[PDB]
């Protein structure tokens, strides 16, 4: 019915940005103003991800948050700039530490209720808000830390309207922080418990999508930040576009979300790539879909092999026929049967848009509550009790205002949700 | 004497939408009302229509649904002019694929309005009859509101009795995951306060596309306006004033012997595509598994009340040594107790069908309501995925959420399990 | 046989007389009773009068049935007009306070970032 | 002296206009009632002009009795002497005794009583009156308990319409007769039973009449009657008052029902062939054919016998004509009376209805014999009874009106024991 | 002596309907006004059934009663239309139901006494009246229902009076609704005990004399009521004509009902649809042409009357009539004496020369109630449809009250083939 967008932290706002300006191209939106573009659907639903000013004029719903200037004039100086309101802008001025505390306790509670002012404005204005999403990291503080703080302060303030992360799990392989881990444990244990759907994204699928499978030598911040900013894309369409779902972004949880806990989704897609390669237009359908079902495509590193599908959506892109598609989506309940769940019924619905992406003819999106994302988890809690050995950064939390136990109080409270994935692979 | 429809739900209003639209196909109504036939002051078709001011001819209907989208796109295409602005209850947020949410938490704030918008049109009637509600047995409103509707119908109407057209859900053309928890739900709670209860299985008419209309990937409109047909030749009796099946007692007085078992099977004959059939063979299709209008099989569960519903050009000197040649050749199959069936209704008015429809204009149309015990085949063919689901708590917290009860989800089971019972316990002696 | 007539009268317009053939050879009304006349009155007065007192009894009984009737449906709205509002004011009572459980976590990851600032300007 | 007749019934009340009638041309009477001792024996000379009959007409519908109030003999009796009742008997002798009797009775009685208090020295009643059927058994039945009381002496002379299955339409009929027959017969004095069946006989072989009619049926009734009657008319030797027509035919207080027979009965058309011989008609009386209920008494005891001639008759010939009824025919007498035969002569010769079936006779005979062979129409009525109350068959229309079971078992009873009276008469 | 006539219910009415057209039509009058004919009798007994108003006019003593409009405005709209007193019309509105409690119950009590009010007004205004006439179906409520009740409270009012009616047995092959068993077996029970005489007509009888005897493929219920139209004016001819008889209607049933149970005539007719006396007879005393379902062979006669019509020699009749009684002496009883007793008007009918009807009480009518009975409580059984009445205030066991007093009279009739 209406969605605002919170985007905090220098991964979080970078994300951001492309995302904002990939989906301000499928509806064509100016720099600044408004629209231009032969087709005529975009405008049913950009009412959803935009609310409009006076003049001409679009521009987003989005509050960037960030504990200091420099990633915020990055955005303005950048891409599609001046696109956003100027005082939707909540500056940090001090520092971020790359440290959860400082951004959930002290240096960032010292904002918040500055970033809480324009949410309230936004959604507050907003006619029928629906839910907010939320980008950024989760290990570092502006991202992980503020952001599971503001999601506890956006609950709270409202229970009621639904609540959605893409959130960026950081891999002991490519990353600034030796500490990282400590930041996620600490954010995971406020996800799982705030959150209503968390798109898990690992930067070790991300990087690995890359050298893997793209050949890319020097893999940027850019060309990784790319493929996140075209899941998003793929992820929120129907919420955006057609009219032949209709996708109320609850009944879009209720009928994804089994157990209220774990709501971990691993995502995919379908084609890749941006610089000097192509596609020489073969995405065919079939060669489209045990490719999204392939992990080897996934956006969050664990394979949906050991670890079985609850639940899974799928969703196309592409004027192409769908009478080939729930035939294809039929051959791999049945080329791949065994790692469905059965007790959940008709667990795998898919569904199809047919406006193409930037570039790119046929295209597809993997949503995916995979038990598999156990994977994911307890490799983050291997390396961070190799930490909390005989406690070693610790020290800069222990003295910033953080407890003995607080650590290991959401060591354990992640130890649970690993054994209940496993305690899903039931009868 | 009077006729009012109420439409609850998506699915609800579209099936709604096609067939108040087929009525005015067949009692010749442009779209803005008025109609040029000398059937107007305020006999015939008034059952369902009203004569109000002195022009029109606004449908006895009322339309809700908890998001707008779907009501809003009858104040959008012509027809726009047929209903009265009023009629049309929207409601702001969704009820989001969930009893619960239906019921009791979005349902509170609507209902309210909604029966007493109602009670608008009960009172430009002297001499109500009864209530057609359609709605989606799984899924959120439709499941959850109607619920609600019916416990509250039941009290704002005494006699007056309730007949719900219920679109029993399919795994093909649906997206929810949750369905059967809401239908299992709203089935129990509203069970008691329904009087016959016509059901359609969107599978078995995704099928009827697939074999006889030569659709590739049917639509919801392409599903509705077959459901659009089958409707008006049951509604057909008490439009024109039928030969036989001329008022809601009479017309099921024959249909369930039962309190509980109201859930007849339906049939319709001809369904074949533009771009004749004989009195005999259009009989003999009723008895088709395939032709059928909900998943099963009757041919091994037992009949224990036969209708058959013509539209047409017959002459009854046919209808009959059709049917006698329907027991010396097919499956009898009769209950231990009860005649061997067959009222028989002749309605002398040829079937009109959509103008660039799917189907073509047929000279002769048959419709055979039976009320068979193997129609409890997809009472189970359901209740299995609830049970398989529950099982887990699978997707319950989500009711518990809204301000639900544990324990009622085990009660409404506990129902389907002792219906599943009675429906076993007619088989003979 | 050839007999003997024995004359017996004669008048202006008329002759009687025997004919003896053969020797022969030797071989409290009650008026009371218009009494009885209303004891058949005693009967019909009593079988009428029954064909009434086992009529006027046909008859209400159609005073039960005909409202043992509407006495047994009323008996099922105000049975069903409170397994609703006391079915769902179990339902009001029994969110509000699944919101306030949500609520009331809150309140306490928050008067807890609160004493640890009021604990971080103190170490 | 005086003489009171009374018609109770849809078919008593035909049978006396049927004989009114025919005592009117008898006497000369133009309807009117004026005509220009005797026969005040039943007229009485009412004003200055007319000769209202010594009647009374009773019936509980009207139609019959209104059939009199409209054609010509309308002038003939008085507006009070015919009672009508409003609502029928409905072939039902309960419903004629207890249920609409009671009502009417009072009224009829009185009015009675009447025409008794214009008579100095009245004799006694003539009760004409269906047997089976329904005003005709029950109030007849009623009405001679009353008389009964109210006229001590006074004698009761009555003649009843022995029911017959093809012109009657009533199947309960049997029930009505026994039972009034029972109520009945300590209260009549002597009673002539007339059997429809014989006289629809004697209409088929005698007049030609393909299937006679009731009007047709009366003229010959009203005949017979009127040849009864005649002693007491005219007065001429025997019969000239009510005792005698017992003193000379009941032996017994029981044994009323003399069997009667008339003589010639002949069609005009055949009205001038060269008429019949004295000796001839006497020679018919004793001819099972010619007889006025349906039996045979050439094998029953006669015990008390009688011959009314009329017309022209010298006795010289009866004689004789007797003598050869003996030598030829069946004597057949009883153990212990004479050997019958008072014989009654009246030279008024025997007039008919002018366009009616039988021709104007210069002689007639009559016949009035008392023989236990006419018990044998006392049992073929019985049977029907019995094989009926077997059953109850009817009976509920009864026990319906007001009566008693009882009191069915209890009149059959009476005419087993009467059987048995008219069976303990033979030898000895 | 005078009779008025109820008919209720949409089979009750539509028969009535005919009825009255075709009597009407024999002392001919009008759709309104009086009478046009060369004839002159007709005017003696019409009193019987036409109370007279101002005017010319003559206007039937009926009542017209129905539980919702739609058949009422079917007469008043078709044959001799306007002919009835407007208000002598009593409305429904509400529903039928086609079943016997809300006819007998609920929504019929809630008129009645408003139809008492009429009836009570013509019987009242009538000099001398002898009794009602009543039409009506057997199966489904407004006829069967209503009228069971208008009978019980008709008596009572009217003690008195004799009560008599055509009553139409319904059958499950040609019929509309599957509880018919359960309406019939109800008023069974109910007319058993209140009424005088009842003509038995089965619809199984009146379907089969049009297909094995009149080939008439798809027949109506027109050309079907047009039998009972006729069989309708045989019985009553000789209230309402000669002076042969006199038929005081109370005569006419004393003679006919031995047992005050049991007065169940099943009638028959001599000619058919839109003739010699032999012929017309071994024809009336066929079963074949009998108008109930039942082979008056299973089951001798109690009593028996014929009604002959048509200017013919009549010594010809009961020379034809003593026949039947020979040539079929085993079949009637002999512990009632004349128990088969005839009579002759002459005033032939609509066409037709010469025409007989035959009123039967016939013990082989049990095999008419057996076969009710029979798929009564094969439904009363696992107690099957009688939910819908259940719930309309009826009892459980007032069912089983009114099935055993049926069962009775079955084996009555069956204990009167006796010696
Ligand atoms: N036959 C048929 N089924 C439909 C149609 N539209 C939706 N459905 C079905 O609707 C069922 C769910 O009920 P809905 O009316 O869609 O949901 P609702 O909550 O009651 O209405 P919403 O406000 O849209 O949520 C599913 O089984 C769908 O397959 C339709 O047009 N025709
Ligand atoms: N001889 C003769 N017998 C008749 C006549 N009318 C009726 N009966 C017979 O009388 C018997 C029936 O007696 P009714 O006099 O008719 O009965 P009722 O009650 O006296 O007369 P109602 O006033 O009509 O009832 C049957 O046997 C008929 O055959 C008639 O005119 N002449
Ligand atoms: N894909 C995506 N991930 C990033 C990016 N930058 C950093 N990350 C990963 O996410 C972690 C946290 O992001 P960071 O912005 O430094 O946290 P901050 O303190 O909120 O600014 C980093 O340490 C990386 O592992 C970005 O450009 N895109
Ligand atoms: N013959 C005759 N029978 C009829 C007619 N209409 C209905 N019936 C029969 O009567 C029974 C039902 O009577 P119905 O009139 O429907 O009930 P009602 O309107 O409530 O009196 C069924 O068995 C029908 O077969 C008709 O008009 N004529
Ligand atoms: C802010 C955007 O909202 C989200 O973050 N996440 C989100 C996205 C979904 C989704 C779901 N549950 N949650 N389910 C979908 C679906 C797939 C197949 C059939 C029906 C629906 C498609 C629309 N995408
Ligand atoms: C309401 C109209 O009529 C009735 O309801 N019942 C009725 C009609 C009868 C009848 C009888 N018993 N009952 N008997 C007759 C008869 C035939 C032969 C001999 C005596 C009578 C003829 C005239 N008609
Ligand atoms: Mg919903
Ligand atoms: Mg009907």
């Amino acid at each position: 019915r209406e969605i605002v967008h919170i985007q905090a932290g220098q991964c979080g706002n970078q994300i951001g940005a492309k995302f904002w300006e990939v989906i301000s191209d499928e509806h064509g939106i100016d720099p600044t103003g408004s629209y231009h573009g032969d087709s005529d659907l975009q405008l049913e639903r950009i009412n959803v991800y935009y609310n409009e000013a006076t003049g001409n004029k679009y521009v987003p719903r989005a509050i960037l948050v960030d504990l200091e200037p420099g990633t915020m004039d990055s955005v303005r100086s950048g891409p599609f700039g001046q696109i956003f309101r100027p005082d939707n802008f909540v500056f940090g001025q001090s520092g971020a530490g790359n440290n959860w505390a400082k951004g959930h306790y002290t240096e960032g509670a010292e904002l918040v209720d500055s970033v809480l002012d324009v949410v309230r404005k936004e959604s507050e204005s907003c006619d029928c808000l629906q839910g907010f999403q939320l980008t950024h990291s989760l290990g570092g503080g502006t991202g992980s830390g503020m952001g599971t703080l503001l999601i506890s302060k956006i609950r709270e303030e409202y229970p009621d309207r639904i609540m959605n992360t893409f959130s960026v799990m950081p891999s002991p392989k490519v990353s600034d922080t030796v500490v990282e881990p400590y930041n996620a444990t600490l954010s995971v244990h406020q996800l799982v418990e705030n959150t209503d759907e968390t798109y898990s994204i690992d930067n070790e699928a991300l990087y690995d999508i890359c050298f893997r499978t793209l050949k890319l030598t020097t893999p940027t911040y850019g060309d990784l930040n790319h493929l996140v900013s075209a899941t998003m894309s793929g992820v929120t369409t129907c919420l955006r576009f057609p009219g032949q779902l209709n996708a109320d972004l609850r009944k879009l949880a209720v009928n994804m979300v089994p157990f209220p806990r774990l709501h971990f989704f691993m995502p995919g897609f379908a084609p890749l790539t941006s610089r000097g390669s192509q596609q020489y237009r073969a995405l065919t359908v079939p060669e489209l879909t045990q490719q999204m079902f392939d992990s080897k495509n996934m956006m969050a590193a664990c394979d949906p092999r050991h670890g079985r599908y609850l639940t899974v959506a799928a969703v196309f892109r592409g004027r192409m026929s769908m009478k080939e598609v729930d035939e294809q989506m039929l051959n791999v309940q049945n080329k791949n049967s065994s790692y469905f769940v059965e007790w959940i019924p008709n667990n795998v619905k898919t569904a199809v848009c047919d406006i193409p992406p930037r570039g790119l003819k046929m295209s597809a999106t993997f949503i995916g509550n995979s038990t598999a994302i156990q994977e994911l988890f307890k490799r983050i809690s291997e390396q961070f009790t190799a930490m909390f050995r005989r406690k070693a950064f610790l020290h800069w939390y222990t003295g910033e205002g953080m407890d003995e136990m607080e650590f290991t109080e959401a060591e354990s409270n992640m130890n649970d949700l690993v054994s209940e994935y496993q305690q899903y692979q039931d009868a | 004497r009077e006729c009012i429809s109420i439409h609850v739900g998506q699915a609800g209003v579209q099936i709604g939408n096609a067939c108040w639209e087929l009525y005015c196909l067949e009692h010749g109504i442009q779209p803005d009302g008025q109609m040029p036939s000398d059937k107007t002051i305020g006999d015939s078709f008034n059952t369902f229509f009203s004569e109000t001011g002195a022009g029109k001819h606004v449908p006895r209907a009322v339309f809700v649904d908890l998001e707008p989208t779907v009501i809003d796109e009858v104040r959008t295409g012509t027809y726009r002019q047929l209903f009265h602005p009023e009629q049309l209850i929207t409601g702001k947020e969704d009820a989001a694929n969930n009893y619960a949410r239906g019921h009791y938490t979005i349902g509170k704030e609507i209902i309210d309005l909604v029966l007493d918008r109602i009670r608008k049109l009960a009172d430009q009637c002297t001499g109500l009859q009864g209530f057609l509600v359609f709605h989606s047995f799984g899924g959120g409103t439709g499941s959850g509101f109607t619920s609600l509707l019916m416990e509250r119908l039941s009290v704002d109407y005494g006699k007056k009795s309730k007949l719900e057209f219920s679109i029993y859900p399919a795994p093909q053309v649906s997206t929810a995951v949750v369905e059967p928890y809401n239908s299992i739900l709203t089935t129990h709670t509203t069970l008691e306060h329904s009087d016959c209860a016509f059901m359609v299985d969107n599978e078995a008419i995704y099928d009827i596309c697939r074999r006889n209309l030569d659709i590739e990937r049917p639509t919801y409109t392409n599903l509705n306006r077959l459901i659009g047909q089958i409707v008006s030749s049951i509604t057909a009796s008490l439009r024109f004033d039928g030969a036989l099946n001329v008022d809601l007692t009479e017309f099921q007085t024959n249909l369930v012997p039962y309190p509980r078992i109201h859930f007849p099977l339906a049939t319709y004959a001809p369904v074949i595509s533009a771009e004749q059939l004989s009195v005999a063979e259009i009989t003999n299709a009723c008895f088709e598994p395939a032709n059928q209008m909900v998943k099963c099989d009757p041919r091994h569960g037992k009949y224990m009340a036969c209708c058959l519903l013509y539209r047409g050009d017959v002459v009854p000197k046919d209808v009959n040594a059709a049917i006698a040649t329907i027991k010396t050749k097919r499956t009898i199959q009769f209950v231990d107790w009860c005649p061997t069936g067959f009222k028989v209704g002749i309605n002398y008015q040829p079937p009109t069908v959509v103008p660039g429809g799917d189907l073509a204009k047929v000279q002769r149309a048959v419709c055979m309501l039976s009320n068979t015990t193997a129609i409890a085949e997809a009472w189970a063919r359901l209740d299995h995925k609830f049970d398989l689901m529950y099982a887990k708590r699978a997707f319950v917290h989500w009711y518990v959420g809204e301000g639900m009860e544990e324990g009622e989800f085990s009660e409404a089971r506990e129902d389907m399990a002792a219906l599943e019972k009675d429906y076993e316990e007619v088989g003979v002696d | 046989a050839d007999m003997e007539v024995i004359e017996l009268n004669k008048c202006t317009s008329g002759q009687s007389f025997e004919v003896i053939l053969k020797p022969p050879s030797f071989d409290p009304s009650l008026e009371e009773i218009q009494k009885k006349l209303e004891a058949a009155e005693e009967r019909r007065k009593y079988q009428e009068a029954e064909l009434l007192k086992h009529l006027a009894e046909k008859r209400e009984h159609e005073r039960e049935v005909i409202q043992k009737a509407i006495e047994e449906n009323n008996n099922f709205i105000k049975m069903a007009k409170e397994k609703l509002a006391q079915k769902m004011e179990s339902n009001k009572e029994n969110r509000e306070a699944h919101l306030a459980a949500m609520l009331e976590r809150l309140q306490e990851k928050d008067k807890h970032a609160e004493e640890v600032r009021k604990n971080k300007e103190l170490k």
